[PDB]
């Protein structure tokens, strides 16, 4: 069940070393080559389907990461 | 280090509430990524996971104890206290807490040494303290066993030693077994030559703390 | 709602060899299934998470497999300090613990020592008889003690009980307490223990005649 909540937690913790808010923010980038894999899989968790301070990349991953994991921790 | 002490033992009378607390050290309970969690285990079978509080105060319960289960936690105090309402005797165990080994996910790697809950209707009741008098005379030629039989005790448990810790040699203290009654009984045994027992003395030390119960018995050779 | 069974209940092998536990998920859960030892009187030991990740202080023999449903503890070469309790965990909620492995040390056929105990005389003016047959120092655990009250045999009324292996020699002891009232006890003469054990060559009877000591 919280298999697929776990493999992005998994991917977000590997690139760095409410669902659709966040990829409507990250579905901007196209430069950068290893997020491809996170925009792949937060499609799965937002219902409608999503196309198209101003600090970076790094810290909004940074963020998610942290609330995904108190999403897990709280079991939701 | 990363330590935890559950707090001294305790007896539950059915229908009533336990409250346990857990003393923590070596690890702030504000601290991201610290968790603790509740686990127990009845005499003599598996585990199981009570409820586990996160140092944002997020919990998680046991589904189908959810309802009995209350846990929180007091960083300055560094104690994680857990409340378990309307005790049954099935609840009778040894109550863990552990420290979570992820920042978000579920294991224990840290735990502490335990603590033992009684849920029953009887009283608290020291030991009667019987001999098993040795089996063989002085000048047998064999080995001879004698013991300790310790009958009739509430709650668990009794400690046994011999000759105040001298003899540890060839010692058995069995596990306690729970009787009809609903009382505990063990026997302790120790195994010497015979030739030993016109000379030798054997003092077997029963200990039984919840009733403040220190027993003294001198096991001798049965004179027919 | 997820099962974790455990097989075997208890495994029997000698130092040296390889050691296989299986836990086994009544659904998949994937890769996330942890592993703790217990030996007795003590808290549980976090060997293995996530399937197969060895945590820290752990010896190498040690190592997991498994995703899915089938998992396994496996042990390359065992250790006298190796023997004890196994059990499985999964790493969701509501994090269910396997039923347990009890992880035995094998070793040569050894014959019990076999004594009997007649009831105190302080115990009887209390109006209750226990009888007391000793097993002692013995391998396997498996074994037959049968109560005889005046070639009646006895069932139901007596307990058993038996200490942890012996950590130096790796034998068991057994305790058989047989209860009695004063007067069901006063209305017999013979009380014999009988021993049945791989390590007997045949039964072994000890008895004593109430009165006649």
């Amino acid at each position: 069940p919280s298999t697929a909540l776990r493999e992005l937690i998994e991917e977000l913790v590997n690139i760095t070393q409410m669902y659709c808010a966040a990829l409507e923010s990250l579905i901007n980038v196209s430069g950068c080559s290893a997020i491809e894999k996170t925009q792949r899989m937060l499609s799965g968790f937002c219902p409608h389907k999503v196309s198209a301070t101003k600090i970076e990349v790094a810290q909004f991953v940074k963020d998610l990461l942290l609330h995904l994991k108190k999403l897990f921790r709280e079991g939701r | 280090q990363v330590t935890l002490k559950e707090s001294g033992p305790v007896l539950v009378k059915p229908t009533e509430t336990l409250t346990l607390t857990c003393t923590v050290s070596g690890f702030s309970l504000s601290t991201y990524g610290v968790g603790v969690g509740w686990i127990r285990q009845p005499p003599g079978k598996a585990l199981e996971w009570l409820a586990h509080i996160w140092w944002d105060d997020v919990k998680r319960y046991n589904p189908a104890l959810k309802s009995r289960l209350t846990i929180s936690k007091d960083t300055s105090k560094s104690q994680v206290v857990l409340t378990m309402t309307n005790m049954d005797p099935v609840d009778t165990a040894t109550y863990y807490c552990a420290r979570l080994g992820s920042d978000y996910d579920v294991w224990f790697d840290y735990w502490g040494q335990g603590t033992l809950v009684t849920v029953s209707s009887a009283s608290t009741k020291g030991p009667s303290v019987f001999p098993l008098a040795p089996s063989s005379k002085s000048t047998s030629g064999g080995t001879a066993a004698l013991g300790c039989l310790v009958k009739d005790y509430f709650p668990e448990p009794v400690t046994v030693s011999w000759n105040s810790g001298a003899l540890t040699s060839g010692v058995h203290t069995f596990p306690a077994v729970l009787q009809s009654s609903g009382l505990y009984s063990l026997s302790s045994v120790v195994t010497v030559p015979s030739s030993s027992l016109g000379t030798q003395t054997y003092i077997c030390n029963v200990n039984h703390k919840p009733s403040n119960t220190k027993v003294d018995k001198k096991v001798e050779p049965k004179s027919c | 709602e997820i099962v974790l069974t455990q097989s075997p209940a208890t495994l029997s092998l000698s130092p040296g060899e390889r050691a296989t536990l299986s836990c086994r998920a009544s659904k998949s859960i994937s890769k996330y299934l942890a592993w703790y030892q217990q030996k007795p009187g003590q808290a549980p030991r976090l060997l293995i998470y996530s399937g197969s990740t060895l945590q820290s202080g752990i010896p190498a023999r040690f190592s997991g497999s498994g995703s899915g449903t089938d998992f396994t503890l496996t042990i390359s070469s065992l250790e006298p300090e190796d023997f004890a309790v196994y059990y499985c965990q999964q790493h969701d909620y509501p994090y269910t613990f396997g039923q347990g492995t009890k992880l035995e040390i094998k070793r040569t056929v050894a014959a019990p020592s076999v004594f009997i105990f007649p009831p105190s005389d302080e115990q009887l003016k209390s109006g209750t008889a226990s009888v007391v047959c000793l097993l002692n120092n013995f391998y396997p655990r498996e074994a037959k003690v049968q109560w005889k009250v005046d070639n009646a045999l006895q069932s139901g009324n007596s307990q058993e009980s038996v200490t942890e292996q012996d950590s130096k020699d790796s034998t068991y002891s057994l305790s058989s307490t047989l209860t009695l009232s004063k007067a069901d006890y006063e209305k017999h003469k013979v009380y014999a223990c009988e021993v049945t054990h791989q390590g007997l060559s045949s039964p072994v009877t000890k008895s004593f005649n109430r009165g006649e000591c």
